[PDB]
DNA sequence: ACACACTCTCCAATTCTCTAA
């Protein structure tokens, strides 16, 4: 056989290296300011998710990775599961 | 069989092109100068058309002033920076009011194949020397002078192109020749595959004349310690043969660049 | 076989001189024509040859041989304008019938060599090879036939007419009322043919005008000029306003509509209002030009290609990236940018109408066609005379025509219908907002009730059987009824027929549709949209409504908007006046504040919004900044209030029970 | 409001108010232009005869 | 096929170009019957007839070569001289065929002398200097004085593409 | 034999459609 093709998986998302760092560290990243236009600070939220989106996954553009996000979040259930628990410790 | 229409083909679209063309069109309807001897207006471009219609030619000259003086300057300024761009929109510009007044032009029995027009300028504001050419100024609007030294042979140059398969009774049309020698894509009738063993048809494709000439320094303009510079010059349609070696020329049009072909 | 095929065409050539020819007496150099013998079979064997042959075998071979010949440019307008010029002559003095006979057959030939052209899965593999050269034949016979004697073909044709124009409709036998059918059936022929559309066997993934012609032949603008000269627009405009006294309205009111469909079709209506001029606004232009020029200096280097150095960037972790170019060095959102460019992939994508001529549904809008200032006066003049003189007493016939006989339509007859009403009656309400002598009681029939049902139960019907495009069209017609009400309302019945277009299941139907449209071509979504906010708009000035606004806010609606919007370097600068309105009624009335915060929309708002895109000083920038600042003031309240939003912002909301309504709120 | 009747529009319809040098040559010429054989058959009898 | 033109029905060329108006059948039968009937009727005042004449020499001297002056071929029948300015490749081979007809007149099995008969073209009305050729006169006749400055030596040339040869310069 | 240009082929990745809970 040819080698098979390797993709973005829901496995990478819920591995250490993936989803928990943002939530480990966001609210430390990004910073806004009133004392800056909202095209500065609007520019300044997409930089850390940059970064983060090449470091997990570099095959692809960073729209295509927002894009392709969007289907394993809908379709996945252990995913889900694991998103209904973050908003289950908010209601802890 | 999986026949499909290019459904998406609709075009972009330069508007500065169609405005360009439609501003041309009404400067060279209403220029609207006074005659020599009396107030009286005389709307010399349209008689120029008239002229040619008496004697069947195919070029017209404009003066570079006259142009300056329309719609505040802009025209004229498109014209001299952009003419590479905006050269084919002035041709059909002209074309129509060709067609209005005059339509006997607009053929060169059988059928007549139409008249390639040709747009000539003079009286621009100054002209510049051969070690002047530099690369900031290509494809714009510009005027030359110097001494003439060796000229070419008039040859014919391919203008539009017409090819029929070999393996299949189709034609191609219109093909686009640019620097060089230049042959279809594909063999437009789907029953046939075949790329190869196309022929050109004389009869069908279009010729223009051309030759070159080259020209050096005037030598009373050489600087200090330094020697003449040279240049190549393409002449082409009812202009060939008229320059002669040994001879003091001006000549006027726009700078181009050549490939390694 | 190749030898019977050339036979027939021979048996062809010959006929095509049994007909007769000119002079060589006359010393006048040339004559005109001279008449041959046996002429009434040649001319009635060239009719079998086209109906108990070429159609019978299915072929458009006949075609091919008469073209071969040059029949109808070589005999046909001759015969023809010679029968004309010397009525003409006798009339100005103020066996003749053979010459008349001569002159009705000629004319049909002309009718049926010119006549539009249809291709199928059903067609022969005869015409489908043929398709594509037939097209550049008849070409040709556009540009002839406007060009002889400036045109002159076209006053035979209306004076056949005339004949039967003349005594009274009690008179008047069938074979006769053909003629009068005939006449107008030439006329849209003529309008109708075009500069031809490729088409290719998908076997492979790898112009047409002949040489002989050229745009300004063929263009519309053209064939205006033409018409005037020879007196056509007089014919239409007398035919139609007297149309309702007895002119027996079967015969001629469907014909009479798709002439006012192929030239209504391709002009927009704010070309023929204004709202040197030509050099200024190309100055400005110009302007324009050096504004985008500006911005590809403002991405160039000072020094050459090969000085350039190299660059490193070390991210968190301590890991290195290197870019190549002198901007990068002190440019990070460049650099970042350019990183990301380098990356091969893109995602494939996916892809809805066939089977009619261009026209609003299937093409981009943008981008007019151009009139001779005598050309713009006339066409002016003669839609303007329709209005106030023919356009009622045109729709309530062919109404109450076609809810008799709906069961029975055809698709291009649904997208004929939808295409006058629309044209007509937004050209109206422009040029009455613009001046008093205008009044909107001249397109006034389209709104009683029959009409109104009509256009409903076209888009009705179009919906349910999935045809997407008489759903389109319907979609437009639809548009345009709304608008006109509320021009009405802001002056009895009309709130009786509001009452009724929005009973419950028609908003079942206005609030599905723009769910749909986030697949489709771009001209579909924005259909969707403006039909939106004027049915909002309508309901808003009602006074129920809460009722409706919550059925169209959700998920899929949004995805549409945000589709549609990120194409904005293509679009308008008053549609984006038309989707930010609707983020107002969204994110501030509504407080339905959940549905915007996702990434791609976060996306957007930078590109839009930086020196890249929306102009400086353009009216968008007003609004989307006035936007922006709110958004992110209240997304900073949510995330901190929050902190689970930072994995929420990728993903869509999450429709779970318990935990879901938290989430949204 | 207008009307434009049938009466009116037939009334008004009818009262509305060098190669140059030898193809002209050849042209007019070729406009204005077995016993006639004979002098052929005449030149090959000859050799017969003489 | 069976059909054939009058001379007058000539008059008008009724296709795009003269090339394809020359090469259609029917046409062309035509102009090889108006050669042919020219050939054997052409008369010195006299009488005469200078070609019966002419072809009567051609096999005294066992020649290939048959000529005719061009101002004889515009003084009766003048559109076959235009057609013959304006497209002689064609013109030439309908008339090479007919010349080889009139000569098998005088001298029968002369196909055994010469397979072939080339028609030579005397008395053009119109000349040009090298200056004055253009674009235009592509695929036209034409008529031209100069000096002969270099010459090859002659080579055997193939004729189609069993073989034949013709001598080339 | 060593880089290239071009052709051919198979296989799996992808999206679309139907069914039932
Ligand atoms: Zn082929």
């Amino acid at each position: 056989k040819r080698r098979p093709q390797v993709k973005l998986t829901a496995e990478k998302l819920l591995s250490d290296k993936g989803l928990p760092y943002v939530l480990k560290n966001a609210h430390k990243r990004i910073r806004i300011s009133s004392k800056k236009n909202s095209y500065d600070n609007l520019s300044n939220i997409i930089q850390f998710y940059q970064l983060w989106a090449h470091e997990l996954f570099p095959k692809a553009k960073f729209k295509d990775f927002m894009k392709i996000c969007q289907t394993v979040g809908k379709t996945d259930p252990v995913l889900r599961e694991y998103r209904v628990s973050l908003f289950r410790d908010e209601m802890g | 069989f999986k026949s499909r229409a290019l459904n998406h083909v609709k075009k972009v679209d330069d508007v500065t092109g169609e405005k360009v063309r439609e501003a041309f069109e009404q400067f060279l309807e209403d220029f609207s100068v006074q005659s020599t001897d009396t107030g009286e207006v005389e709307k010399v471009y349209r008689a120029q058309i008239e002229f040619m219609k008496i004697y069947d030619l195919n070029t017209i000259y404009i003066d570079y002033q006259h142009l300056s003086m329309r719609e505040n300057g802009a025209l004229a300024m498109a014209i001299s920076e952009q003419y590479y761009r905006f050269l084919p929109f002035l041709q059909k510009g002209l074309r129509r009011v060709v067609r209005k007044y005059a339509p006997e032009l607009l053929n060169t029995s059988p059928e007549q194949t139409e008249r390639v027009f040709q747009i000539s300028f003079f009286n621009l504001p100054t002209v510049h020397r051969i070690r002047d050419i530099r690369s900031e100024k290509i494809g714009s609007l510009l005027s030359i002078s110097g001494t003439v030294t060796r000229t070419s042979e008039v040859r014919p140059e391919l203008y539009k192109a017409s090819f029929t398969c070999d393996m299949c009774r189709a034609i191609v049309d219109n093909v686009e020749q640019s620097f060089k020698y230049t042959e279809p894509t594909f063999c437009p009738n789907p029953s046939c595959e075949n790329r190869a063993f196309w022929t050109l048809n004389v009869t069908r494709s279009r010729f223009l004349d051309w030759q070159k000439v080259r020209i050096q320094e005037n030598a009373n303009e050489i600087p200090t310690g330094s020697m003449p510079r040279t240049l190549d010059v393409i002449l082409r349609g009812d202009s060939v043969e008229r320059a002669k070696p040994g001879d003091r020329c001006k000549f006027t049009g726009v700078e181009i660049v050549v490939p390694d072909v | 076989a190749d030898f019977s095929l050339t036979v027939l065409r021979a048996r062809i050539a010959l006929l095509a001189t049994a007909i007769g020819g000119p002079d060589y007496t006359s010393q006048i150099d040339p004559p005109p024509y001279k008449l041959g013998d046996d002429c009434l079979a040649c001319l009635k064997d060239l009719k079998r040859w086209f109906k108990l042959v070429d159609d019978q075998q299915k072929r458009w071979d006949v075609a091919m041989a008469v073209a071969e010949y040059r029949i109808l440019t070589d005999d046909l307008l001759p015969i023809l304008i010679d029968w004309e010029n010397k009525c003409s002559l006798a009339a100005k003095l103020a066996n003749k019938a053979y010459y008349d006979k001569i002159a009705l057959n000629c004319l049909q030939l002309l009718v049926l060599m010119t006549w539009p052209l249809i291709v199928t899965e059903q067609s022969s593999s005869n015409q489908i090879t043929l398709y594509g050269e037939l097209k550049k034949h008849q070409l040709v016979y556009k540009k002839t036939i406007l060009s002889m004697e400036s045109g002159k073909v076209l006053r035979a044709a209306i004076r056949l007419a005339l004949d039967v124009i003349k005594i009274d409709r009690l008179s008047r036998t069938p074979r006769d009322n053909m003629v009068l059918k005939l006449v107008l059936n030439f006329f849209r022929n003529v309008i109708a043919i075009e500069p031809g559309e490729f088409t290719i066997n998908t076997k492979k993934s790898m112009d047409t005008l002949p040489p002989n012609v050229s745009m300004d032949d063929i263009s519309l603008n053209t064939v205006i000029s033409s018409f005037h000269k020879n007196k056509v627009f007089g014919f239409l405009l007398t035919l139609t306003s007297s149309l309702s006294k007895e002119f027996d309205q079967d015969f001629i009111n469907i014909p009479l509509l798709e002439i006012m469909f192929y030239f209504t079709k391709d002009v927009n209506q704010e070309l023929l209002f204004p709202r040197t001029s030509a050099g200024f606004e190309l100055s400005k232009l110009l302007q324009k030009e050096h504004q985008m020029r500006k911005n590809v200096i403002k991405h160039t280097s000072a020094r050459h290609s090969r000085f350039g150095g190299l660059l490193s960037i070390q991210t968190p972790d301590k890991t290195r990236l290197t870019v190549s170019g002198s901007q990068a060095l002190v440019d990070e959102k460049i650099a970042l940018q350019k990183l990301d460019d380098s990356k091969k992939w893109n995602k494939r994508i996916i892809k809805a109408a066939e089977g009619l001529p261009n026209s609003l549904l299937n093409s981009q809008t943008g981008k007019a066609i151009f009139f001779t200032e005598s050309n713009g006066k006339h066409f002016k003049e003669f839609i303007n005379n329709f209005i106030d003189s023919g356009f009622n007493i045109l729709l309530h016939s062919v109404t109450n025509y076609f809810t008799t006989e709906q069961d029975r339509m055809v698709t291009l007859e649904q997208v004929e219908y939808l295409l006058f009403f629309a044209w007509f009656v937004k050209y109206q309400l422009l040029r009455s907002k613009i001046d008093n002598s205008a009044d909107i009681k001249q397109v006034s029939e389209a709104l009683k009730e029959v009409t109104f049902i009509l256009v409903s139960s076209l888009l009705r019907s179009a919906y349910d059987l999935k045809n997407w495009t008489v759903t389109h069209a319907g979609m437009i017609a639809f548009n345009e009824l709304l608008n006109l009400v509320s021009r009405t309302k802001a002056a009895t019945d009309i709130e009786f027929i509001v009452s009724r277009l929005f009973s419950d299941e028609r908003i079942q139907l206005l609030s599905n549709l723009p769910k749909i449209g986030s697949k489709y071509s771009l001209q579909f979504m924005k259909s969707c949209i403006e039909l939106t906010h004027s049915v909002l708009k309508v309901l808003e000035q009602y006074s129920n409504f809460q009722k409706v606004q919550a059925n169209y806010m959700t998920e899929p609606v949004i995805e549409t908007y945000i589709n549609f919007l990120e194409r904005f370097r293509e679009l308008e600068d008053d549609s984006i006046k038309k989707v930010f309105s609707f983020f107002h009624r969204v994110f501030v009335q509504a407080k339905e504040q959940a549905l915007l915060f996702r990434f791609d929309l976060i996306i957007l708002l930078r590109e839009m919004l930086s020196p890249d895109g929306l102009d400086r000083m353009s009216r968008s920038r007003k609004y989307v900044s006035q936007f922006s600042d709110y958004f992110l003031a209240r997304l900073k309240k949510r995330l901190k209030k929050s902190p689970a939003w930072f994995v929420g912002l990728l993903f869509p909301p999450l429709h779970n029970s318990e935990v879901g309504f938290y989430q949204r709120y | 409001k207008k009307f434009f009747s049938k009466e009116s529009f037939l009334a008004d319809f009818d009262d509305s108010s060098d190669h140059n040098v030898l193809l002209n040559t050849l042209r007019k010429a070729s406009r204005k232009q077995n016993p006639k054989s004979s002098a052929f058959f005449e030149s090959m009898v000859e050799d017969i005869i003489e | 096929l069976r059909e054939e033109l009058t001379l007058e029905s000539l008059s008008n060329v009724k296709a795009n170009s003269y090339s394809e108006w020359i090469t259609q059948p029917n046409v062309s039968r035509t102009i090889a019957r108006e050669l042919k009937s020219f050939l054997l009727e052409y008369t010195d005042e006299t009488g005469r007839s200078v070609y019966g004449a002419r072809i009567r020499t051609l096999g005294e001297m066992n020649s290939e070569s048959l000529e005719v002056n061009y101002r004889h071929l515009a003084e009766s029948k003048a559109i076959l001289a235009l057609f013959l300015a304006k497209c002689p490749e064609e013109m030439l081979k309908i008339f090479d065929l007919v010349a080889m007809e009139a000569t098998e007149l005088h001298y029968p099995d002369y196909a055994r002398i010469h397979s072939e008969i080339h028609v030579r073209i005397s008395d053009f009305p119109t000349i040009y200097s090298l200056r004055e050729l253009r674009e235009s006169n592509l695929s036209s006749l034409v008529r031209v004085t100069g000096v002969v400055t270099r010459r090859t030596g002659v080579f055997p040339q193939l004729k189609y593409v069993k073989t034949v040869y013709r001598n080339y310069q």
